[PDB]
């Protein structure tokens, strides 16, 4: 546009494919990252089925499509279907042509080895990316909040990641995975929703409990003191109309699905509470760093947006954490583009050079490229 | 009443090889383990001997240089 | 008619589990050697490889001899 | 048995429960010291779950079992489930009444001062013991080995302890103390893991990490030179089919976890290696007492099992001491049991007697009996 | 049935004698193998139809209706449901529990009911297990030749325990705790 050349942005999890144009501050396209076919064989003729129904199109009308996800937190079930998930971001709505500006993907902590050259493969020998890199989620959150100096904790549907990035990353292991998030909190409720005679079977409509759940469903400060509140409805039992004709009136499902993500045990695995895991990567570090820590707290994701989420944690913490100086939690008020935010830092930074890697990068030192300067 | 006589003719035929084969395939089972022990045994032994093979030759090549 | 569906059954229970047997006992019983020929591959590596450090052992020692 | 009365050996570490009969050269009965409840609530009804499931039983089946460690090198996370541990050695596999037979326990060396009361009143008030004494730890394997001047390095899974005893205890310091052993090489491979599609999640299947380890994990002589053999997909990848069923291609895998033995400096330490110790404990001595340190090196406990684990260290001692007189380092093929080989020893001496703590002794001089007598 | 049955100028209509067609199934619709390799034995009229005289009298020459129904069971995507196949929920259940509780589930495997009867039940299953299933130990289906009655069996010992006390409910325990003594004590 008269300005510069070759430019742009993107960000893709386990919820939405964030992206946009050249040099934006927000995304401008989101989707969600599903893909599927038709357990009703789509009129057949009515048009030959094939385009498994992703992007707005597939999220319109979900009865026909059996949305069977790719990529669960890590594992990628499949990479024959992510062929034509990118086929729709750059193509349709990003309306820009890959064999020209760049790209920043991000990369989920800890990936097998295996997975990044395959990707690379994609891009570099079919799609033609003269320029690219896959930043590591965390941290480039870091740098949009205006931190320097704090613990980041990024996670929504995809992976929790406690990653303590203040003054340096790739160094003590001091980070964590689990893949308990989203999708986990999409699964597990059809379960407990049988005994309330609802039961959202297949996965088509399993997309929806995500919707109604990030529009009511809270958090319990303590279940015991909320235990006896039962009987009295009326902080409870809300009227919500099912889109179709359905009343559910949840009140105590609202705050017993959630109580799982500080207690693990309710899933068989001793994976321990996300307060746990923080004493674990700070136990790690030096003695004499901890007071600056407790300071300030980066809680970003959408899974920081419910009811309840960050006045528990300054319970749980302050009680097996050192007593003496304050502590504060920084969870900004929108802290789900935060990656995003972030996204736009280093996708105007010119240092960044010295990290993508060129066209001709990758046949100078072959796939293993990628390991061979990143890290 | 023909048939049912026909019928069992045939399963002890079945019957026997599959005995006969699990009577050899649990020998060699117990074979193998006895053999993928040394194996490994030796294997552990031939790494040690290159060790010391490789720590010789480099002690004898110092003896050579303060001999001369 | 009845009996002879048990025992027809049977027939194929017993046949399945043969067939199944000696295709696996085959493949095993061809495994066990090549891997018997492999043991004795790597026990003669391995005493190629002692007879060799031993005869760096009384190599070195006669040239610390020399060299004192 | 017609010859004596009253007697016996023991043994305890983070590994195994070395034990035995009286009057015995090796163990009788060694278990694994571990204890967890049911994470599964063990058919509630088949049976009221109880007995966390400790000794071969609990190896058995690790599934049901939450395995939850008490004693972490020096610190004991709880001594309420210690109860019945030793409820489980003296009565089921020892066979023998703890009120009539003395014992012989280890001590962690530099062990708090506020543990060995705490542990004498689970003995003399609750089990009734007239006599026991707990020598410490890597004093005992030199009187077995058969070496009266040596320094000896004895670890395993608990603590790292250079003790330089060829002619004294108790004096000047030159002993550290190190917690990076065993269960710390158990807990950092599921991290790496990650990147191999592998992951063992939980701790009841970590404990299985140690068993493959101990069958073919090697150290590398010089990782420089065995990077460029990754190449040659030859002495690297084995299979091993995981008894389950799932083959793990282990290679550069091996070498790679074990070099955090000698390089502290991947898990946010700065504790310096085990040969960089050896020289703070031998600085400190007198000057005309190091040519005979060199010359025999006690090398013991089954961390030191490994392939190439006595080569490297004549490789990087040589280089910051003196270069004179020949240097060779003592590594009993079995040095492992070294100090239940010396237990023995120090079980059938009758100058023992001016140690060990007579049931009258604890009573005429308060709690403070240990600390008073002993040091 | 009555759906598939219509193409065979046969229609069981009403609820009454669709409670037949449960009568004739459970003494000779069976379960295919494999239905691919049987596909072309249906040229082969002899493995397929047999002469059953209804009761009252119309004769129903099944043969491809046995084993193609069945096929419904392994297959949840014949009637429109996203539903895995009882084989692909075990793994969901199995993958759950630690990884060193595995080994001894494959070694036992408890198939029970009047739904496991039919022939073709229990070997079908040891042929799509193995496959996403770890592939070393030994695999062994316990399914009790008569596996309808085994919660009866079970029933019978519950019935004589006195643990049992501590279980069921007392009539003064229902006026101490309201109608929710149910699920106050019980889980
Ligand atoms: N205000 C909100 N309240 C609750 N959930 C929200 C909110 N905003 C976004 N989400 C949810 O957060 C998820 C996306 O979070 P994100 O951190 O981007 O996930 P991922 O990185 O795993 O793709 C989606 O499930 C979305 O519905
Ligand atoms: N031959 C061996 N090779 C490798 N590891 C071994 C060997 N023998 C024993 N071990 C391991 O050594 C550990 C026990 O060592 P030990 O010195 O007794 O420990 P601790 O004193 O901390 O209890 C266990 O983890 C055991 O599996
Ligand atoms: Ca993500
Ligand atoms: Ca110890």
């Amino acid at each position: 546009d008269e300005d510069e050349t070759t430019a742009l942005v993107c960000d893709n999890g386990s919820g939405l494919v964030k992206a946009g144009f050249a040099g934006d501050d927000a995304p401008r396209a989101v989707f969600p990252s599903i893909v599927g076919r038709p357990r009703h064989q789509g009129v057949m003729v009515g048009m030959g089925q094939k385009d498994s129904y992703v992007g707005d199109e597939a999220q319109s009308k979900r009865g026909i499509l059996t949305l069977k996800y790719p990529i669960e937190h890590g594992i990628i079930t499949n990479w024959d279907d992510m062929e034509k998930i990118w086929h729709h971001t750059f193509y349709n709505e990003l309306r820009v042509a890959p064999e020209e500006h760049p790209t920043l993907l991000t990369e989920a902590p800890l990936n097998p080895k295996a997975n990044r050259e395959k990707m690379t493969q994609i891009m570099f020998e079919t799609f033609n990316v003269p320029a690219m890199y896959v930043a590591i989620q965390a941290v480039l959150s870091l740098y949009a909040s205006g931190r320097t100096t704090g613990i980041v904790l990024d996670s929504g549907d995809g992976v929790t990641h406690n990653v303590p990035i203040y003054e340096g990353y790739a160094l003590p292991h001091a980070i964590m995975r689990l893949d308990l998030a989203g999708r986990d909190l999409t699964d597990y409720l059809m379960k407990i929703l049988t005994e309330r005679g609802y039961s959202f079977v297949t996965t088509a409509e399993r997309e929806i409990v995500r919707d109604i759940k990030e529009k009511l469903c809270y958090v319990a400060l303590d279940f015991e003191n909320e235990m006896a509140t039962a009987a009295s409805s009326s902080s409870l039992e809300k009227s919500y109309e099912l889109p179709d004709g359905q009343v559910i009136t949840i009140g105590n499902e609202r705050f017993r699905c959630p109580e799982t993500l500080f207690q693990p045990s309710f899933i068989g695995m001793e994976s321990a509470g996300i307060h746990e895991t923080t004493y674990n990567s700070i136990m790690k570090c030096d003695i004499d760093i901890r007071k600056d820590l407790y300071a300030n707290n980066v809680m970003s994701g959408g899974t920081t947006m419910y009811p309840g989420i960050a006045d528990r944690m300054q319970k749980e913490i302050t009680a097996l954490a050192p007593s003496t100086m304050k502590i504060k939690i920084i969870a900004p008020p929108e802290r789900k583009y935060s990656v995003w935010i972030g996204g736009s830092i280093l996708a105007s930074l010119s240092t960044f050079q010295q990290m993508w890697i060129t066209k001709q990068e990758y046949d100078e030192a072959g796939p293993s490229i990628v390991h061979r300067k990143c890290f | 009443a023909r048939k049912l006589v026909i019928i069992e003719s045939d399963l002890e035929r079945a019957e026997e090889r599959a005995e006969l084969s699990e009577g050899k395939c649990a020998e060699l089972e117990e074979e193998l383990k006895t053999v993928t022990n040394n194996l490994k045994s030796l294997e552990a032994q031939a790494e040690k001997y290159s060790q010391k093979e490789d720590k010789y030759e480099e002690e004898i090549k110092v003896l050579s240089d303060k001999l001369k």
